[PDB]
């Protein structure tokens, strides 16, 4: 079973560098190229470069010719990739895979966040207003991701869509949508639960009708 | 350097139907791969040289083409094939990809369940005013919102935000949120939020007056 | 007259017009064969070698070519500047045939090579018109023989004439052409129609030079190699006397 | 006569011994040198490749060479045509004129089958040609001289010299025409050297056409014009060549 | 630790041919060059041909080119030699050894023996005849190798050498001896304790004085 | 096919003493490598790349040479070096050996320490009679044995076996066995084996008397 396993999330200031690695095993680790790949939030897959783990060779796509280093440490069959000045555009997955013609094992990737932001905790913000009602929790102005939203402690599971976070001037907002059969509510109290474990936060709302 | 086009980018098929994407190149290679990615994970080699199938990879795949264009062909749609596929080309260095062809399950048309919120009060005493509309569980994936204050319309300070198909009922849902300062909230009385779907010449419109 | 070799340019420009279409229709579809031979070997060896990078590869074939460039060879003896060798590229020179299959390198040998030739090439024209009129007169001598059939057969002495030239050439066609195409066919494994190539190609002194025999000795065959050399030098003169007189028969048309 | 024939055959014979010996000299060196590369370039490549049998490398090697020998170029992977009109006329030329530079091959048996008929019908057409523009060349250049030579004789040199001058002139001017003026024009414009120039000019103009040099085989040089007016000079280079 | 683990030793009659192995741990298989290589008692060193297990492709020493056929299997990473038609000229060690250069991993080596011989058990016969005494065992007429002596079980331990067996007429012969003090016997008895593992047979033999 | 010469093929050296053993090419070649073999054992890569040292080699060996010549050495001789080394070459194919250098422990000469012992009554009985010779912890291993029957030498049915130098006193030792059919030996009566070694110009000889 071969396996390139990645190091975990990074998030680092513009301008700062930041190093990754992927750890191979189930092979042997100088007898096969190692190439990068960017991918940014769910588009194009872009070929970063490669590097000869046996050979210390490398090549480099001439859109990141200055950006990106590839090393290799043989001794701990490792591969590292280095990205320098680090910009909003590096935001993205990177994968390690292997490859001479086709990339025929990748790592599990790695996602990188570049940003000026400050550890900031969510402001949440009850949404209320047929059998069915909707009920929604706003969840604005976090920073960074992930934040976790459940109902009622988890009880309320179905009916249940939280969206993808946006970022909005440098902070992130979501919101949860809960649906409900009406004789449930106001008859039942519903609270959603928001977790931002980055700030240590954990916040309850419950739901109620406009006055 | 040389240049892979998939097209369609999206496309969709009920289970059993035959699928065929293409993947075209700015000038002649001699080999294509493709890869399989589900959100949430690594890509996969799928098929590679052409028409070589990857281990895991069931026989309803094939791949052919040639020169400057290729394909990859589902005989029967299956479920778990929905995925986005991408094609790449190492005939010449640097290696490069399509941009992926996102294939989703087929269902029966679904409208839109709409809700629209108004500011909670804890935003406001923040002086904040988002206002926030849920269109919820609706096939296909192609809809437009549109809002209006005081039935004048209004593009600006808004953020959507769609979820990936549902992987029980295949539906799409999506988040709009027009965010005002409570000054701008406060001139006006009357917030609409318009939905255009596929499933009905006439517009879905849920509103609230601020009274 | 200055009118009529107007029009004998217009007419070779036709010559090379035409000749140009049709090269060019015949050739282009094939233009790149090579390019994508290399490249299918390229492809071939990645899939074969994981251990090796296509840009790693690359700088290999680079470096291959350059001291390809310079004249090695692929080693699996074949010293294109040896004795045997210099000698017979020497031999492409005052020949004017020029097949050069190796390039000279320095600049010493480019300047050397120019007075060789300028001295060389006049040098052998002598000795060429001189084997010419022996070998033409041991022809047609020999033919004279057989010419003396024909006289006794009351065929014309103007008949006779044309037979003895035509039978002049086909004998010598037959020593000279077709003999050493059925040659090189067996001993370079050539087809037929490279080995026709190749020998009209060098008795026109063209030598183009993406065929060549003589080069270096054959060891099971030793008479092989001088053979040519002598082949060459005959064929030359039996050439030059053909295009002499035909060259003779033109101009006064 | 057969006893001169037979020296002037040993006097060649050493003519070529004495050339062998030294271009071997001149050569040998530099192509050894070459050699030990190329095996440089092998042992380099294994001690980096394990995946690699030297046996295995030979083979591609091999391949390599065979496909560079076709005129496959190292540089790309795969716009410029050898074969386009302009360079289809230039390589018709190079038969009739027999230069034959080679520098691109036939890869067809009907080219090639087509290539000996019109050489053989090409060439002495083409000889013909020649020897009208030798004589045409010839008489401009006489009737030309024979003003100067005017000046000549009324400054009292003998008559036989003002012959003799005239030659000089005569062929230093040719010479300067045919020889000097295009090696200079080459030089600029293929970017060669001045002795790599007159070697072109040289092996071109004695028809030895080995095809190390061309001019406008160039593949970046944006010159249509170019390889056929080449080609005006060649012919008139020649023809004066011939005297 | 790069590890070539050969297969034991083999006897096979002559004109049979045989199959001996080489797996290979520590490293990548299918990343390397195999080489074979020959060795005839004590002598230059042969090499035999190569495979790259990898692609399958093989080169052969022209000596052996009818000889020996290399393969391996890729999913075990051992590779095989089968050398054919044998006769008493290959009796030797062959060495599976990796490289594209230089040989830098070797095996252990085997053994091959080509012989119409069948099993024998040896003849022990003693050795008997200062401040010292040497006497001997005499272990004749066995086959094959290898036969073990040792001298009073082991508690005789010093003093002794085994020479090297000898073919005759088709069969194994050696002697062993050993040096002890003169006042030791035959005071006290020496007995030389004869193993010859292939046919099951141990032996002891005492030493007594003519 | 390209042809390596060790000459000589023996040498002998004196802990302390340096030592230099020399390859010579039938044509040049660009790097040399070296293994030692110990009797009993596979060979071990030494020296690679003319002048590299393997891992497990101390830095007493050295390597160097050019072209055609090349050489190993041993700054200073020591008891675990004594083996038979060999230079191996693959600038062509097919890579080829030397015939290789077997290099002994000098010592202080030592005279052979002589038995002569008669056929067992055990052999006897079954037809047989072999009389054998020990040629013990001599050197130098140059050696020559004779045998005489009643004082006139035989030299048929005669077998010999040298050991290899001896680890701890760096001796060696042979046996020479005169095998005969019980038959023969009855016929005589004195038996004699005979001893020339370098260390004394008068042989030494062991006899016995049927009797
Ligand atoms: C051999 C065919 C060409 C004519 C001989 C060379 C004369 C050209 C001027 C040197
Ligand atoms: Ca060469
Ligand atoms: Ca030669
Ligand atoms: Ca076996
Ligand atoms: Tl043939
Ligand atoms: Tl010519
Ligand atoms: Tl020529
Ligand atoms: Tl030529
Ligand atoms: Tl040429
Ligand atoms: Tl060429
Ligand atoms: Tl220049």
């Amino acid at each position: 079973e071969v396996q390139l396993q990645q190091s975990g999330p990074e998030l680092v200031k513009p301008g700062a560098s930041m190093k990754t690695s992927c750890k191979v095993s189930g092979y042997s680790f100088t007898g096969y190229i190692m190439n990068w790949v960017k991918q940014r939030h769910g588009k194009n897959l872009e070929w970063i470069g490669l590097i000869n783990p046996n050979t210390g060779y490398t090549t480099y796509n001439q859109k990141f010719k200055g950006k990106a280093t590839l090393t290799v440490d043989k001794s701990s069959s490792t591969a590292y990739m280095e990205l320098l000045s680090l910009t909003s555009e590096d935001s993205a997955i990177y994968y390690c895979t292997r490859g001479n013609y086709v990339f025929d094992y990748w790592g599990q990737g790695t996602t990188l966040t570049v940003s000026s932001a400050k550890t900031t905790p969510p402001s949440v913000y009850p949404l209320a207003p047929n059998s069915m009602v909707t009920l929604g929790c706003l969840v604005k102005g976090y920073f960074p991701e992930p934040v976790t939203v459940t109902w009622n402690s988890g009880s309320l599971s179905s009916g249940v869509h939280t969206f993808p976070a946006v970022l909005q001037s440098d902070l992130y907002t979501l919101s949860s949508s809960v649906t409900v059969p009406s004789s449930s509510w106001p008859s039942e109290t519903v609270t959603c639960n928001v977790a931002h474990p980055a700030s240590s936060t954990k916040v309850d709302k419950k739901i109620v009708p406009r006055d | 350097q040389i240049v892979l086009t998939q097209s369609p980018a999206i496309m969709s098929a009920s289970p059993g139907e035959k699928v065929t994407m293409t993947c075209s190149a700015s000038s002649s290679v001699s080999y294509m791969h493709w890869y399989q990615q589900k959100s949430g994970t690594s890509p996969k080699r799928w098929i590679y040289d052409t028409s070589k199938l990857a281990s895991g990879v069931p026989a309803r795949f094939s791949g052919s083409g040639s020169g400057t264009s290729y394909s990859l062909t589902i005989s029967s749609m299956e479920a778990e094939d929905a995925a986005t596929y991408y094609c790449q080309q190492w005939s010449n260095s640097p290696p490069t990809f399509g941009a992926g062809a996102k294939l989703e399950l087929k269902r029966a048309d679904a409208a839109p369940t709409v809700s629209i919120f108004p500011p909670s009060s804890e935003q406001l005493t923040s002086g904040g005013a988002s206002v926030v509309c849920f269109l919820n569980n609706f096939y296909p994936k192609d809809i437009n919102v549109k809002w209006k204050i005081d039935g004048s319309e209004r593009q600006n300070g808004v953020l959507n935000s769609w979820t990936d198909q549902d992987s029980k009922d295949s539906t799409y849902s999506m988040s709009s949120t027009l965010t005002l300062t409570k000054d701008e909230y406060e001139r006006h009385n009357s917030y609409t939020c318009e939905a255009t779907h596929k499933t009905s010449t006439s517009p879905i419109v849920k509103s609230f007056n601020r009274n | 007259r200055s009118t009529t070799l107007l029009a004998l340019l217009a007419l070779v420009l036709l010559y090379l017009v035409s000749g140009a279409l049709v090269f060019r229709a015949l050739e282009q579809p094939h233009e790149q064969q090579a390019q994508r031979e290399l490249g299918e070997v390229r492809e071939k060896f990645l899939r074969a070698h994981p251990c090796v990078s296509d840009q790693e590869l690359g700088l290999l074939i680079k470096e291959v070519a350059d001291a390809l460039g310079g004249g090695a060879d692929p080693e699996t003896s074949h010293s294109a500047w040896d004795l045997g060798s210099a000698f017979f590229f020497s031999g492409t020179i005052i020949t004017t045939i020029g097949y050069g299959n190796v390039a000279l390198r320095t600049d010493a040998g480019r300047l050397f090579c120019i007075f060789y030739a300028l001295v060389g090439i006049p040098l052998f024209g002598i000795l060429l018109a001189g084997v010419g009129d022996r070998l033409g007169s041991s022809l047609r001598h020999g033919i004279g023989h057989i010419e003396a059939i024909f006289l006794k057969w009351h065929v014309p002495p103007e008949l006779v004439r044309v037979l003895s030239a035509m039978l002049f050439l086909l004998i010598g066609c037959l020593l000279f052409v077709l003999t050493p195409t059925f040659v090189f066919c067996y001993m370079e494994d050539w087809s037929k129609l490279e080995a026709i190539y190749f020998v009209i190609v060098t008795l026109t002194t063209v030598g183009f030079g993406d065929y060549v025999a003589g080069a270096d000795p054959r060891q099971d065959s030793p008479a092989y190699q001088p053979l040519v050399w002598f082949w060459i030098l005959l064929g030359l003169a039996y050439f030059a006397s053909v295009l002499t007189t035909i060259g003779n028969w033109l101009r006064v048309v």
